[PDB]
DNA sequence: GACCCTATACGCGGCCGCCCTGGAGAATCCCGGTGCCGAGGCCGCTCAATTGGTCGTAGACAGCTCTAGCACCGCTTAAACGCACGTACGCGCTGTCCCCCGCGTTTTAACCGCCAAGGGGATTACTCCCTAGTCTCCAGGCACGTGTCAGATATATACATCCTGTTCTAGAGC
DNA sequence: GCTCTAGAACAGGATGTATATATCTGACACGTGCCTGGAGACTAGGGAGTAATCCCCTTGGCGGTTAAAACGCGGGGGACAGCGCGTACGTGCGTTTAAGCGGTGCTAGAGCTGTCTACGACCAATTGAGCGGCCTCGGCACCGGGATTCTCCAGGGCGGCCGCGTATAGGGTC
């Protein structure tokens, strides 16, 4: 999570960031893969077919 | 009249939406539709603030990955609208 | 060489058990290798229940909680 | 020679393999298979009789299960065939 | 399973037929559908699009 | 047998759809400036733990023993895997008219700010009837023997569908 | 008007699933021989119920303001298929081939038996920081300003296909 803060450069852990690293790390997405995480959103992933 | 392409402004949206984890249903009328579902099981029922704010949490997120779900589908089968098949087939995969 | 040992024909069997009329050529690899790793899980589930039991051969039984664990629970045993 | 049309051989096949619960996987292979993924975890790892008919029997069902939504991808995409594509949107959306 | 059993023409319950009577009546399908029987199989069905 | 005319394919020039490039309106990111409300740090203070010995014990443990899984012995008949002919289709392209998206406008209800207010979650003083434990045992309950009838494997024969043969009638040709 | 090609539907033969015994090993379940486990009944004190506030907090009522949803509207997108196809399985085979099953050990191992030492909530008691509450402070929310780039219109380069010039082999003629 803090990583992921320093990705995106607040000094703060926010909610969207523990979404980011419990689904980012493959572990960690197997393991709370059945999990809700509230303010959290979810990954920004795009198919290649959808962008032009 | 400078207008965009069909499907541009989509994907702009999908990354606004994406990056934000602001909530997309208004507060209210999922309040409304939740005192509505609950009032067939238990009359005069009452509801606080964070009880609603955590189902409303929790229905967006089983809907988000719904979506991703039925899009999966909608790829899979070289499409881009999702139709409400992909939603039945979707939700017949995991036996809902 | 026993991850081959299953045959081709027995995954058309078990295709026709799922009520499928026809099967692509380059699926029976995707079908092994899947299948290669939902065992690979269980077998795991039940090599840790059975070491925890000081035990050497994996019984039916914890082998039946392995899959119950999972989601997966299985009868008759 | 008597000739059959593509598709009714197939149909009568999955009849056959559906009225009844025989065995279709071989015990031989599928014991051989358990062995060299157990041999990886534990040396010298031993396997009862009737724990590996409870493993092949939920893989079976599982393989077939997996099947199952695998078939109803593909008629989702308007197919007949099964593709790899299909087994890995199914157990996608199935989390697997 | 005794109504599956006497609609396959014999008097002992064999697990094919407890399978046939979950997986056929709508709330123990709903119960039990993370459950898995032995010696059970599937329904017998087939989709419309495979018959000719 | 040699000369001239003619049809056919190979090489070359021209054109147009395909494939790109700037201008500018607008969505999104970095930044100047402020703030205020949420987060970090401090004052009591009040609630669970651990050291000082504990004891019946959940576990641990050497000899034993008892049902059985792995290794390979010939095979025996359900089978699988290499190959050839063909008809089911997967999937690039296809025209289009219906279906979904993108600014404009209105209106429409959501979010917000404050307060009555009456039904409802929390725990303290006290009580109760219903629940853990223990003494004895008997009728419900677990494990071995065994008759046989439900079921399993199987041959032969009957009803049902696929198919190839054939007869008939319609229509083109002379 | 006479001769003759070809499409169309039952007629019988082939094949498939299925009923009917024929029978045969095979375990279902009663009988029995025990057997262990809660039924009956004190002992009683610990958790639940009742209340008893209690507050508290969520429902409703005054709107105000405005982000957003509903209204069609317009042009672009593309979802649902028909055809040719070729291409990758479907369906047959002769051949492996390796899987299914059974008798005889055999000791790895899982309990199993009776025996042996260490082990954790409690017998009673703090105590030291967890947490409620208060003080402080700072960092992203908020408001704009500005830069960068996303990306739709309305102009410049580029290669495939068609028409034409021309070399060349075949046929006609003297």
């Amino acid at each position: 999570a803090g990583n992921a803060a320093r990705d995106n450069k607040k000094t703060r852990i926010i909610p969207r960031h523990l979404q980011l690293a419990v689904r980012n790390d493959e572990e960690l997405n197997k393991l709370l893969g059945r999990v809700t995480i509230a303010q959290g959103g979810v990954l920004p992933n795009i198919q290649s077919v959808l962008l032009p | 009249p400078h207008r965009y392409r069909p499907g541009t402004v989509a994907l702009r949206e999908i990354r606004r939406y994406q990056k934000s984890t602001e909530l997309l249903i208004r507060k209210l009328p999922f309040q409304r539709l939740v005192r509505e579902i609950a009032q067939d099981f238990k009359t005069d029922l009452r509801f606080q603030s964070s009880a609603v704010m955590a189902l409303q949490e929790a229905s967006e997120a089983y809907l988000v990955a719904l979506f991703e779900d039925t899009n999966l589908c909608a790829i899979h089968a070289k499409r881009v609208t999702i139709m409400p098949k992909d939603i039945q087939l979707a939700r017949r995969i995991r036996g809902e | 060489d026993n991850i081959q040992g299953i045959t081709k024909p027995a995954i058309r069997r078990l295709a026709r058990r799922g009520g499928v009329k026809r099967i692509s050529g380059l699926i029976y690899e995707e079908t092994r290798g899947v299948l290669k790793v939902f065992l690979e899980n269980v077998i795991r589930d039940a090599v840790t229940y059975t070491e925890h039991a000081k035990r050497k051969t994996v019984t039916a039984m914890d082998v039946v909680y392995a899959l119950k664990r999972q989601g997966r629970t299985l009868y008759g045993f």
